[PDB]
RNA sequence: CAGAGGUGAAAUUCUUGGAUUUAUUGAAGACUAACUACUGCGAAAGCAUUUGCCAAGGACGUUUUCAUUAAUCAAGAACGAAACUAUGCCGACUAGGGAUCGGGUGGUGUUUUUUUAAUGACCCACUCGGCACCUUACGAGGAGUAUGGUCGCAAGGCUGAAACUUAAAGGAA
């Protein structure tokens, strides 16, 4: 769904704001289902390495 | 007899074929009739002869303004509702500096979409920042506050004291005690 | 910035959006 | 704020009685269109009185009319497009008016400009040969073809020259070639169009041609004869 | 048959004009304004304001003898709001339930072919 | 580097193994000579020599279809040029730009360019002094412009 | 013909010498809306209506010309109210991938058009050069509490009113 969201309005041009290069991107969608509580910020494994 | 065209480009394209039977369904209830078509990217809406709203033709024609401009259909038909109106306010000729320019806009729309979903919120309005231009969808009044708060922050002003004086008017408001004064004892 | 009920507001914007289905006080 | 809110300006001090009503004195006149039309007879105007049929006069040969060329030609694929015309004399309640100009509106226009393509601009000042100088806008889209991925169809700069170019050179052509008779019994019926699109199919296949809007810049002397002649002397009753 | 007329709608954010005129556009017919019709200040601009300028801009319509309408709708455009109000589309709606026959509706906006500003 | 521009670009000619002429080559050696000299009595450049010699005639390049490089051709017929044909040009473009700015005092545009003239024009006559090609106690200068190219 | 502008509500202001609105204009000095970007250019500051004219530059095609003329550069010279949530490990660097911009070659059918005026759009692969976007091999003090010092801080008594137990008026009650 994020892939979807940035595709959609990169590809209709509508600024968005400038989240990190780690995270996800936050919508309306995860404060709605409150998702990070059970996925989390970012991939830390990830981080780490 | 009247009608209205305007254009949409391709990925529009593919989420107005979703949703055309919606549009129908809602332009069928106000008895407004309109036409899709692939070939020319084309959208139309024509008056009846058993319609009797030119008022609700008009408001039509800025709806389907707003679905080729992309927001969804809940805020189309939003804008069809009665007392509502959408309107482009023009950002691009200001700055002369290009990523001053970026930046500023970028301030506006703020961090995390902080800022958009305060003043959103606030203003019961719904906003879309497109490029060089913004677009906003809403009642009167918060179509009257987002336009001003747009221009300053375009220009030199944060929205963040934009907000904070839309809050404290919101208060103001709410509490029926002056409602002759300057209140610019009040605001900062 | 250094503002209190104001950033608070802020940070909350969203939630208080996705669960109105207005109120910050 | 008729009422007790707003507070007392210099305003109502005197003000004269409304007695009159210029309603009651003013006079209907019918209009009619110049022959290159269809629908010859459009609506209806107002005059003050004719105790200054001098005033009747001169006013009318001041006014200016315009018409939707729905009405003007009964026809809702020459709806989309608004016409300015000239009032020039009058007689027998009957102003015989004279072409004056021609527009697209901002809605036909906002609707036909897309996002990724190319938009073409000319206008060019031309003299008819019936003496009146004129000048003509015209805009053209250009396309892709169907045998096309690209989702945007460019011109090169070099290409938008050459069809300006062209498209000024076939503006000189037609006008000096027509008179104002034909030139409006042309652009009526969609010729230049079709004429621009034709010529320009060689350097880079088009969409959208049109002659966007004409403009009367001075006229020659005014005819009555000529005029009369356009569109198409009286005794009275010897009351007594 | 049928006597027709133009009808300029100024419909501010603001205040509200009615403005029937004949077709040529010289000799105007009627003008009223929300301003002129109600009494608090502020809702010179309310629909319901627009619906008693329209209705009595109709009685002198009916009156002189126009019955049927070109309408163009218009805001203050230029640099600032390019979008009509709440007058010009409650006052649409109040000519039609009195009857005048819309003839032919339009958006007219005085737009900038460029704008009237300065760059920073 | 492609010097005082940042594109990076290559864009020339290159050539073929061979050290001969084609076989189907078959006019005189003597014979290009002196259309080699008749141009040059005509008035052009050894580049446009080559030029023409290439495109008109067959002549693939004239460095092996006869024994010399063409100026060292015009040198051994007394035809070298007072200044190297690149000066030449550098001067000839030196005084198109200056003539222009006299009659147009604002192009700053321009004016950096002349910099940029300027300091290439340096660079070769340097390099023609080193090799004392050209004469030592040779300047340049607006004087010089005007008194060779007029 | 009576208000207009404005604002959250006001007001300043303009308004029978008729404002705001209406139609026809004319002048004035600004800026080039839409098309507008994912891209274009130039060293950067920067750059948008048409059109000549002068004058320069890039990438490319070249079996043209020069024969190491160059690199990085301390100097010097050229050009020129903002700020306010942004931040990607970096480099002698390997394979790249889609999409695009500018040339060039080749195929190839459509659009085009035909002894007159331009052999141009599109699809396709290979190709150099550029803005970018995404994958990848490899590398040399703050916290917060505690204070028997110093230095500042500043306290109460109805008002008057104090050497007077003193007035009116006031405060509370």
């Amino acid at each position: 769904r994020i892939k979807k969201y940035e595709q959609e309005a990169a590809e209709g041009g509508i600024v968005l704001s400038k989240v990190k290069k780690g995270q996800f991107r936050k919508i309306e969608s995860t404060y709605k289902k409150d998702i990070e509580r059970r996925i989390g910020g970012s991939i830390k494994a990830r981080d780490k390495e | 007899e009247s009608s209205f065209m305007t254009l949409f480009p391709k990925y529009r394209e593919s989420y107005l074929k979703t949703i055309w039977n919606d549009v129908t369904r809602a332009l069928d209830k106000h008895n407004i009739a309109c036409v899709l078509d692939l070939v020319e990217g084309s959208m139309t809406v024509k008056t009846t002869r058993k319609t009797y709203d030119p008022a609700i033709i008009l408001k039509a024609r800025d709806l389907i303004k707003l679905l080729a401009r992309s927001v969804p259909f809940p805020q189309a038909v939003k804008i069809l509702q009665d007392d509502m109106a959408c309107d482009v306010i023009k950002i691009g000729n200001f700055v002369t500096n290009k990523e001053r320019f970026v930046k500023r806009r970028q301030r506006l729309v703020g961090p995390n979409g902080n800022t958009l979903k305060a003043l959103e919120l606030l203003t019961k309005c719904y906003i879309l920042v497109q490029g060089n231009t913004v677009s906003a969808m809403g009642p009167f009044k918060g179509l009257k506050e987002v336009r001003r708060v747009v221009e300053d922050c375009m220009k030199n002003i944060h929205p963040i004291y934009h907000i904070k004086e839309l809050m404290i008017k919101r208060e103001l408001a709410k509490r029926p005690e002056l409602a002759n004064e300057d209140w610019s004892r009040f605001l900062p | 910035q250094n503002d209190l009920e104001l950033q608070q507001f802020l940070r909350e914007s969203h939630l208080l959006s996705a669960f109105n289905n207005i109120v910050y006080q | 704020a008729v009422g007790k809110n707003k507070r007392l300006s210099k305003g109502k001090k005197g003000q004269k009685k409304r007695v009159v009503d210029p309603f009651t004195r003013k006079e209907w006149f019918d209009i009619k269109a110049p022959s290159t039309f269809e629908n010859r007879n459009v609506g209806k105007t107002l005059v003050n009185k004719s105790t200054g049929l001098k005033s009747a006069s001169d006013a009318l040969k001041g006014r200016v009319v315009e018409v939707c060329l729905a009405d003007l030609q009964g026809s809702e694929d020459h709806s989309f497009r608004k016409i300015k015309l000239r009032v020039d004399e009058v007689q027998g309640k009957n102003l015989l008016t004279n072409f004056h100009g021609m527009d697209f509106t901002t809605d036909k226009l906002r609707s036909m400009v897309r996002k990724w393509q190319t938009l073409i601009e000319a206008n060019v000042t031309v003299k008819t040969s019936d003496d009146y100088v004129l000048r003509i806008f015209a805009i053209a889209f250009t396309r892709k073809q169907a045998n096309q991925v690209k989702r945007h169809s460019y011109a090169q700069s070099s290409h938008i020259r050459a069809i300006r170019k062209v498209i000024s050179e076939i503006l000189t052509k037609e006008v000096q070639g027509s008179t104002l008779a034909q030139l409006t019994s042309k652009l009526i019926p969609e010729v230049i169009n079709k004429e621009i699109e034709n010529a320009t199919k060689d350097i880079f296949p088009l969409q959208n041609i049109h002659v966007r809007k004409v403009k009367l810049l001075k006229q020659p002397k005014f005819d009555v004869g000529a005029l009369m002649a356009l569109h198409g002397e009286e005794k009275g009753k010897k009351v007594t | 048959s049928q006597v027709f007329g133009v009808a300029r709608i100024y419909a501010s954010f603001n205040d509200t004009f009615v403005h029937v005129t004949d077709l040529s556009g010289k000799e105007t017919i009627a003008r009223v304004t929300g301003g002129m019709k109600v009494k608090a200040d502020r809702d010179e601009s309310s629909p319901y304001a627009a619906m008693l300028a329209a209705q009595d801009v109709a009685a002198k319509c009916k009156e002189v003898g126009i019955t049927a309408v070109h309408v163009k709708i218009r805001a203050t455009g230029g640099t600032r709001t390019k979008t009509p109000g709440p007058g010009g589309q409650a006052a649409l709606r109040a000519l039609a339930r009195s009857g005048l026959r819309i003839g032919r509706i339009e958006d007219v906006t005085p737009v900038p072919s460029d704008s009237t500003r300065k760059k920073g | 580097g492609r010097m005082h521009s940042a594109g990076k670009g290559i864009s020339s000619s290159a050539i073929p193994y061979s050290r001969n002429a084609p076989a189907w080559f078959k006019l005189s050696s003597e014979s290009v000579i002196e259309q080699i000299v008749k141009y040059a009595r005509k008035g052009l450049t050894p580049s446009q020599i080559g030029v023409l010699l290439r495109d008109a005639h067959g002549v693939t390049q004239a460095r092996v279809i006869t024994g010399n490089k063409i100026m060292r051709i015009l040198k051994s017929n007394g035809l070298a040029p007072e200044i190297p044909e690149d000066l030449y040009y550098l001067i000839k473009k030196a005084v198109s730009v200056r003539k222009h700015l006299e009659r147009n005092r604002k192009d700053k545009d321009a004016k950096f360019r002349l910099i940029l003239i300027e300091s290439r024009i340096h660079r070769l006559a340097r390099y023609y002094r080193t090799v004392a090609v050209l004469p030592p106690n040779w300047k340049y200068e607006s004087a010089t412009a005007s008194a060779l190219v007029n």
